[PDB]
Formats: C-alpha cells, sequence, structure tokens
RNA sequence: CCAUAGGUUAAUGAGGCGAACCGGGGGAACUGAAACAUCUAAGUACCCCGAGGAAAAGAAAUCAACCGAGAUUCCCCCAG
RNA sequence: UUUUGUAUAAUGGGUCAGCGACUUAUAUUCUGUAGCAAGGUUAACCGAAUAGGGGAGCCGAAGGGAAACCGAGUCUUAACU
RNA sequence: AGGACCGAACCGACUAAUGUUGAAAAAUUAGCGGAUGACUUGUGGCUGGGGGUGAAAGGCCAAUCAAACCGGGAGAUAGCU
RNA sequence: GUUUAUUAAAAACACAGCACUGUGCAAACACGAAAGUGGACGUAUACGGUGUGACGCCUGCCCGGUGCCGGAAGGUUAAUU
RNA sequence: AAUUCCUUGUCGGGUAAGUUCCGACCUGCACGAAUGGCGUAAUGAUGGCCAGGCUGUCUCCACCCGAGACUCAGUGAAAUUGAACUCGCUGUGAAGAUGCAGUGUACCCGCGGCAAGACGGAAAGACCCCGUGAACCUUUACUAUAGCUUGACACUGAACAU
RNA sequence: CUUUAAUGUUUGAUGUUCUAACGUUGACCCGUAAUCCGGGUUGCGGACAGUGUCUGGUGGGUAGUUUGACUGGGGCGGUCU
RNA sequence: GCUUGACUGCGAGCGUGACGGCGCGAGCAGGUGCGAAAGCAGGUCAUAGUGAUCCGGUGGUUCUGAAUGGAAGGGCCAUC
C-alpha cells in the first residue's frame, strides 16, 4: 500500500530549494513574556532543521 | 540524607590563547568575576565575558599597580 | 543471505545484533520514535496555514 | 415486540455519552402505548399499539386512512 | 509568586502594548512610562491597562 | 338484535437443503497507541433475516461556478 | 547458547534419517546498472494482444514567504550596507 | 417416645502401615464414625460459564474451576527466553 | 449433623433459639430486555434479609464519624422556558 | 487467656528434675458484653495435661512363620543418556574437579550389597526480583454503567376549592 | 424608595367532584371440552398509576483500567527541576 | 540630580548543548534618556527565581474567506 505521510510533521516542515526543511522555534507560546526581548526576536524568525534530525524527519515525510 | 545536588557545568576558561588569530565578536574567556580585564580592541559582555571587537592576535599582558591581567588585539 | 553459515558472515544473528527490538520478530519501534520523549515534530509547535 | 402498527418504529441502537465521550451500547425505544381507536365505520373500538409520534399522525391522516394502510401491510385486529 | 503581570498600552491608539509586572501592595498609582512605539515609529507614553 | 369474533370446508402458495458473492437487523475483544479511558482494531469476527445469478445502486430538490456538466455501477488518476 | 568470565559442578542435545526459521505484496529512499535526456515515463483501458494505441497523470527544469503575493530572487523590517 | 444407645448390611473416611515406573492417575490391610434419619439408594427430571450450584471450602459444575469444555477472532500479544 | 471428590472433619459451616429490619399481598424480594414465574395457591401467629448461636445469668456508655430513618423553613441546584 | 511482647512473669499444685498442664495474681504490650460476655450437664475419630492397666515404644534386640530379595527356565519394561580409555590427595579454576597442575595409588572382568559424590533423577522455580505481563478480589482509586430515584414533556381530558 | 396592605394582570402547588383516556393479577357472559388469551357486561381506581424521551441524584450491583522510577535484592525511608 | 535604554527592527562573529535549546555579542536602522561634551544606557556585580507541544482565551493585522459580496473560522503579530 501506499506510505501514509506522518500528518503531524507535515503541519510543521516544509521542504527548501536544497532538500531541507525549515520550522518555526520553539519556546514562544505562554511563558515569554519573562524573555528578554532579545531572546524573542531571535525566536521568532524561521530556522533550519539540524543534521542529526534530517534522517527522522526525511522518515515522516517520504513524499515531500 | 540531604545532600547530594549540584549544577550543570558551565565550561569556563580560556577559549583562545596567546598568539590566537580571532574574529570580530569572537569571546577570548568566560569567567565569573573580571579574572581577566578588557583591553584594546577587547570587549566586556554583561557576564563579564570578554570578546574581540577587532580582527588579530590574542595577546595577554600583565599592566598597573594592580598587577592585573589583561588582553588586548594586535590588529595587524 | 543471512543465516546461512559462519563462511556468510551473517549467520546466527541475521545480521540484527543482540536480542534488541530489531532482533525480534516483528520487533522495532515506530517512526519518530526518541526513545520515550515526545519526538521533534511534537516538542514544535504548529504554524501556518494551507491556501 | 416493541414495534409501532402505524409507524413501525422499532427499537435502535446508540451510544450513551459522558463528559469524557466514553460511549456506552444503549438503546432507544419508542414511545409506545396501547390504545383503544373508536372507528366509525365499524362503530367498535380496536386496540393498537401505537407510537406518541403515531398518535399525531391518526388525528391528521384520519382513522379510516391509517388503517387501510395496514391493511396493505396485512395483519390481524 | 505574588507579584502579577501587567500591561502597558500605548496612548495613541495603535493598539500596540507592553507587558510588564508591579507590585500590588505598594504604588496602587496607574504606571506611566514614554516608550517606543513601533506602528507611529516614536515614543511615546504607555498607560498601564488590565491583562485579559 | 343485526353484526363481529370464532368455526367448518375448498382452492392455491410457503415450509427444508446448499460453497462463496449480495442486501439488511445486531455487533465484540485481543491488539495498536510501547500503560491506558477518547481513538484504533472495526462496523472487522460472529449472530440473525432476505434475495439473485448476480445482488445492490440508479434517471438530479446532482455537481459545478457566472463557463458548464447531465442516472447508477466499476477501473486508473486526482492523493496519502 | 548466554556472559565481565565456562573443562566448568550454567542451558541444550540418547543416536540416525527426513522436515525445520529473514519471505511476499505495495510504497519510499539510497547504491549499482541500462535507456533516454531538459526532459523522462505512461496507468487503467484499447488491442491478435509481452507489439501498438492510450501522456489521464507523475517526476524534473525556480524559488522565497504563514499567506496573499513576488520571482533569480525572495522573506524579514519603516528600510536594510 | 427418641436427628436415643450397642452393633452388621449400607454410608461415611479419623489414625497407622504398605504401595507412590501403583494391583489402583487416591486404593488395599488393620483399626475408626454414622447406622429410623438433616438417613441411604434406584430410575427419570430441572438449574449452563461471570453463569450454575454450594449446611460456604473459592467448594463443585464429565480425572480440567479465583471463571468449564469446543470452535472462531487467531499466525492475539510477548521491550522476555 | 455438614464441609475442602484427590495431604486439612476442626474450635470451621449448619443448627434450634434470640434480636433487629424490610414486606399489606398486582407484597417485599428474586429469575426474566418483556410477558411471566418463584415468593404462595401463603397473608404480619406470614415471608425475606441480617447478625447472634441450646440452656443458665446477662448484654453497660458513645449518634461526633459513616450509614439508615424522619423533617423541610432557609441556602444551593438539572432537564424545561 | 485459641489473646501476655518483655516472659520459661510471680506464687501455689503436680515431678527426682514441669519453658507444658492445673489454681491464683493483675503489671489486660494489645479481654470485654448478640462481629455477644461469663458459666454450663451431656456430647466430641475435639485440643492440652495426669494416673492405673498394658505392652519389643524403649534399655536391646533375639528367634521363628510366611511374601519378596538370591539361583535356574520362560516372557520381558521404565525414567535417563554430548561423548568417555569414568582413581585418591593437595592446589588451581564461571570462586565445592573422574577429565587442569602436581603427586600418590591401581592386574583384566563379574556377582551380592550400602547410598558419600557424580552440585544424582523428576518438573523452562512456586520463594525473591523484573515486565509500562495475566487474572480474580477489595474500596470514600479513575471513568462509566444496570438498577433505584427526581423533574419536564408525551400517553393525558373537564368542572371546584384553597 | 422602604415597611408594606388592598387592587388588576400570570404560571404553577396541592385538595376535591368527575369520566371519557388509562389501570383492574374485582365480578359475570362468550369464544370454550380452557385458572391462558381475546371480546362483552359490571364494579373499583383514574387523569393518577404506569411507560417513552430528556434530565438531576444514587449506584463495586456490574464492567474497563490505573496504582512511577532510582535504589550495594525489594519494600519502608529518602530522592526526581 | 535628571530620567525610563526594563527602547523597536536587526545583527558580523562566537560559546555551550545528541537535539529541543541555552548563552555572549561589536556594529547597523529608527526613535529616546542622561551628560557641556568625549560618551553611556537593548534592566539589576555575575552565576538560581523555572515548564516544551497540543487545546482554549484576549488584542492587533487588508493574510485567507469552499458560487459571488461579506462573515464565521483559520493564519500572522501581541499576549493569557
Ligand atoms: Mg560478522
Ligand atoms: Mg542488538
Ligand atoms: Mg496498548
Ligand atoms: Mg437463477
Ligand atoms: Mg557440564
Ligand atoms: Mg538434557
Ligand atoms: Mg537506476
Ligand atoms: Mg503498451
Ligand atoms: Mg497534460
Ligand atoms: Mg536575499
Ligand atoms: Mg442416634
Ligand atoms: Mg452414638
Ligand atoms: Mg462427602
Ligand atoms: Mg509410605
Ligand atoms: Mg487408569
Ligand atoms: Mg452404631
Ligand atoms: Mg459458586
Ligand atoms: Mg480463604
Ligand atoms: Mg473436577
Ligand atoms: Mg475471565
Ligand atoms: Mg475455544
Ligand atoms: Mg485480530
Ligand atoms: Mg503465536
Ligand atoms: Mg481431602
Ligand atoms: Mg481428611
Ligand atoms: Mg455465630
Ligand atoms: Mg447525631
Ligand atoms: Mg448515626
Ligand atoms: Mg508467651
Ligand atoms: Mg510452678
Ligand atoms: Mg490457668
Ligand atoms: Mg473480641
Ligand atoms: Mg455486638
Ligand atoms: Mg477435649
Ligand atoms: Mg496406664
Ligand atoms: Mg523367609
Ligand atoms: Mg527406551
Ligand atoms: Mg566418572
Ligand atoms: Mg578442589
Ligand atoms: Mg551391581
Ligand atoms: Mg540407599
Ligand atoms: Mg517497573
Ligand atoms: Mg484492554
Ligand atoms: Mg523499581
Ligand atoms: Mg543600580
Amino acid at each position: 500500500p501506499k506510505i501514509k505521510t506522518v500528518r503531524g510533521a507535515a503541519k510543521r516542515f516544509k521542504k527548501t530549494g536544497k532538500g531541507g526543511f525549515k520550522h518555526k522555534h520553539a519556546n514562544l507560546r505562554h511563558i515569554l513574556t519573562k524573555k528578554a526581548t532579545k531572546r524573542k526576536r531571535h525566536l521568532r524568525p524561521k530556522a533550519m532543521v539540524s543534521k542529526g534530525d534530517l534522517g527522522l524527519v526525511i522518515a515522516c515525510l517520504p513524499y515531500a | 540524607t540531604r545532600n547530594g545536588r549540584d549544577s550543570e557545568a558551565k565550561r569556563l576558561g580560556v577559549k583562545r590563547f596567546g598568539g590566537e588569530s580571532v574574529l570580530a565578536g569572537s569571546i577570548i574567556v568566560r569567567q565569573r568575576g573580571t579574572k581577566f580585564h578588557a583591553g584594546a580592541n577587547v570587549g566586556c559582555g554583561r557576564d563579564h565575558t570578554l570578546f574581540a571587537k577587532a580582527d588579530g592576535k590574542v595577546k595577554f599582558e600583565v599592566k598597573g599597580p594592580k598587577n592585573r591581567k589583561f588582553i588586548s588585539i594586535e590588529a595587524e | 543471505r543471512l543465516g546461512r553459515g559462519i563462511g556468510s558472515g551473517l549467520g546466527k544473528t541475521g545480521g540484527r545484533g543482540h536480542k534488541g527490538q530489531k532482533s525480534r520478530s516483528g520487533g522495532g519501534v515506530r517512526r519518530g520514535f526518541e526513545g520515550g520523549q515526545m519526538p521533534l515534530y511534537r516538542r514544535l509547535p504548529k504554524f501556518g496555514f494551507t491556501s | 415486540s416493541r414495534v409501532c402498527q402505524v409507524t413501525g418504529k422499532r427499537p435502535v441502537t446508540g451510544n450513551n455519552r459522558s463528559h469524557a465521550l466514553n460511549a456506552t451500547k444503549r438503546r432507544f425505544l419508542p414511545n409506545l402505548h396501547s390504545h383503544r381507536f373508536w372507528v366509525e365505520s365499524e362503530k367498535r373500538f380496536v386496540t393498537l399499539r401505537v407510537s406518541a409520534k403515531g398518535m399525531r399522525v391518526i388525528d391528521k391522516k384520519g382513522i379510516d386512512t391509517v388503517l387501510a394502510e395496514l391493511r396493505a401491510r396485512g395483519e390481524k385486529y | 509568586g505574588i507579584r502579577e503581570k501587567i500591561k502597558l498600552v500605548s496612548s495613541a491608539g495603535t493598539g500596540h502594548f507592553y507587558t510588564t509586572t508591579k507590585n500590588k501592595r505598594t504604588k496602587p498609582e496607574k504606571l506611566e512610562l514614554k516608550k517606543f512605539d513601533p506602528v507611529v515609529r516614536q515614543h511615546v507614553i504607555y498607560k498601564e491597562a488590565k491583562i485579559k
């Protein structure tokens, strides 16, 4: 049968031009006020998926 | 017992030694209190972390009445 | 062809090691298992929408 | 059995829910009642096992008309 | 923790606000500070409000 | 009291059996979730009723989107 | 066989013969190989039918952004050296 | 007269020995208790598995009972060997 | 008297007796989706449940807790409107 | 004390000597009144203790009668078993050796016997622990639910009184 | 406005007088060779009871499960950032 | 004494983590404060004072709006 993509991972990772996956930083939901502005500012932009987790991401996303 | 507690080591100490070439913004040493003081072309962070303000070689020197140890960058 | 004698180099274990999940029949953890922690695709928050 | 003689309503099955949405199988039975309906044409009382919804349609459709449809299904009286 | 978080809302009507904390036993008076407003690109007075 | 219920004949029809497929009435748990309640397993297993060589469905109170298509059924895509 | 470690007084086997355990389907990625090549390839189906037809589709040649959008740029920001 | 006495049949099964690859998957031998009764027994019947039945031990329900047996789900599952 | 058929026959269970409690008979209660049946072709001098356990002498204090019974003014409170 | 931890409590009785028994004491670790208390004739394959009788129970075994065991003939198993050319000692060694080291002893092979060892045989340990095992059972564990109970609506309509 | 009293306007709450739904495991008749059932007659009860949907409470009566780990075995104690 | 830099957008280059992440940072843009100025200020001598994701709530936002115009809802930003 067709492989089923992990739908939870498909809503948080997008494939990039060179095959990478971008995700938003964590720790910015509901305890952010006590965090310094510089910390919040750095967490706002999108981030790249680390090399260690690349294999796991590709396994969860076989069609993308 | 009521003991047996500690915190993870913060990896302080000298990261770049004398004569090493560093890029601007690279931290040379992380410390608790001013064991080293910032000299020429060297900045001091809010936690007394000394960082390079210019590219060049790291040099350690001792000057002043207090016999303190200073870090400077010779930017060639 | 594993498990077909000493000379084959894959005998008596079939390349599965010693008594792990991978050595059990039908054994092995599912995709994204991180040893017990919630995996990275669940530590991180959802974002965006599909147009 | 618990079957309406007019509408044909019969027990149906469903779930008991809860604040945790736990589902347990249950049965829904019709609001059946044994009633003696006065049929003018025969000047007699005929007893029917009807649901409460069936009672409403008897007034709207007429006592003779509903019985005529039952005779099409075919049963004893 | 008994200090409670508050929000400082800009008076310019942009709807931007900052958040901070304040001690409720002392300093009952509302907090007024001049802070930068990114919407109007100017430093304006921010007024205390209620987080909700 | 007519009647009605009931009763006696006479005609037809049905009874049971049989593999799967089909429609309908009921309907699990083990298991998976590395536990476990929602969920999954699964409307599966099983039980019951009915029919045929097929059954079922079927001739738009349907879709489309301002262009149009024109019952149902089945296959490949759309698409994990 | 299992172990840091077994002549071990740890497990297994009286012996022989026969049988007895990494397969299958689909999808996906990687390697090898062959073909074509900025293109490649069809599926169902048709078909005297392993041919041929069918390019419906699929992948690739363009990305960035949550998205609208823009595009060898794009996003971020009022704006970015 | 007696859920009276002693004591065979009958019924029970307290002690000991034997036997425990049994003569016997629970018995034999010598003793032991009841022995007109809440006795015992024949032939039929009824109660069915989360149920029965139980003068109640979690006892018994076809040599199987803290949930019988048979088939099915089923190649349950088994981070264990 | 009964009991762990197959290691326990007892001080265990039962027991007559006693007390409490439910039950007015389409009885309570129990078996049954229901019909119905048992209770009982009985009627509180009856039946069910519970505890105690011949007989003799007796069974004291606590209603706060937990149950049960009675009350219903007030507080609180569902579907519904 | 079917209840007393200290404990073989203390005293008395019984014995030559009694951690048991019997009688008391009360210091009831931690009795107690229908989850009954205390007594109680009779009953008991009931528990404990004592006495008489009686005896191979014993001091301390002896002999005898049978049935086996032993021999012959016939029939003819079983559990078990990696393979064996299968000694002692001391030491070593997956840490208790027929098999290693050293050393001693020992001609080859049956039969009747005894069980010290072969960590003997039996049965994938019941104790202990573990598994995000199983099952029953308990409850003011969780979530439900049958049942019971409350009200609204429907089945179910019309006068009167507050 | 408060204390309210009367007065006009509205849902209900019981009680009662009913019968016609409904109940009758009251009597009688018939189906009928019948302690079933059905129909009829009559009496009693009666808009209750009872049942359905919805709903609050109760509910080991019956289910499905949970009830951590580290640890000089485990538990207990302690510990978990 | 005067003040709100306990600033907004960013960030060369580093540190420390398997990772999630955490930490340091000159300098740049826009607006500030204190100084006459050079200059200093992106909280506190430093190192503890803390909790991921899902779900829901609040404000903002020409991002989206299942025929179309809205809207709901979703997204983004701020934030519980
Ligand atoms: Mg190898
Ligand atoms: Mg392995
Ligand atoms: Mg599971
Ligand atoms: Mg035919
Ligand atoms: Mg061995
Ligand atoms: Mg063996
Ligand atoms: Mg290839
Ligand atoms: Mg072809
Ligand atoms: Mg095309
Ligand atoms: Mg760029
Ligand atoms: Mg007698
Ligand atoms: Mg006697
Ligand atoms: Mg017996
Ligand atoms: Mg013996
Ligand atoms: Mg036999
Ligand atoms: Mg006798
Ligand atoms: Mg039983
Ligand atoms: Mg027991
Ligand atoms: Mg048996
Ligand atoms: Mg069971
Ligand atoms: Mg079976
Ligand atoms: Mg299955
Ligand atoms: Mg199996
Ligand atoms: Mg026995
Ligand atoms: Mg016995
Ligand atoms: Mg008793
Ligand atoms: Mg009281
Ligand atoms: Mg009380
Ligand atoms: Mg003692
Ligand atoms: Mg004495
Ligand atoms: Mg005494
Ligand atoms: Mg007592
Ligand atoms: Mg009592
Ligand atoms: Mg005695
Ligand atoms: Mg004597
Ligand atoms: Mg002899
Ligand atoms: Mg043999
Ligand atoms: Mg040997
Ligand atoms: Mg030795
Ligand atoms: Mg011999
Ligand atoms: Mg021996
Ligand atoms: Mg555990
Ligand atoms: Mg389960
Ligand atoms: Mg543990
Ligand atoms: Mg200060």
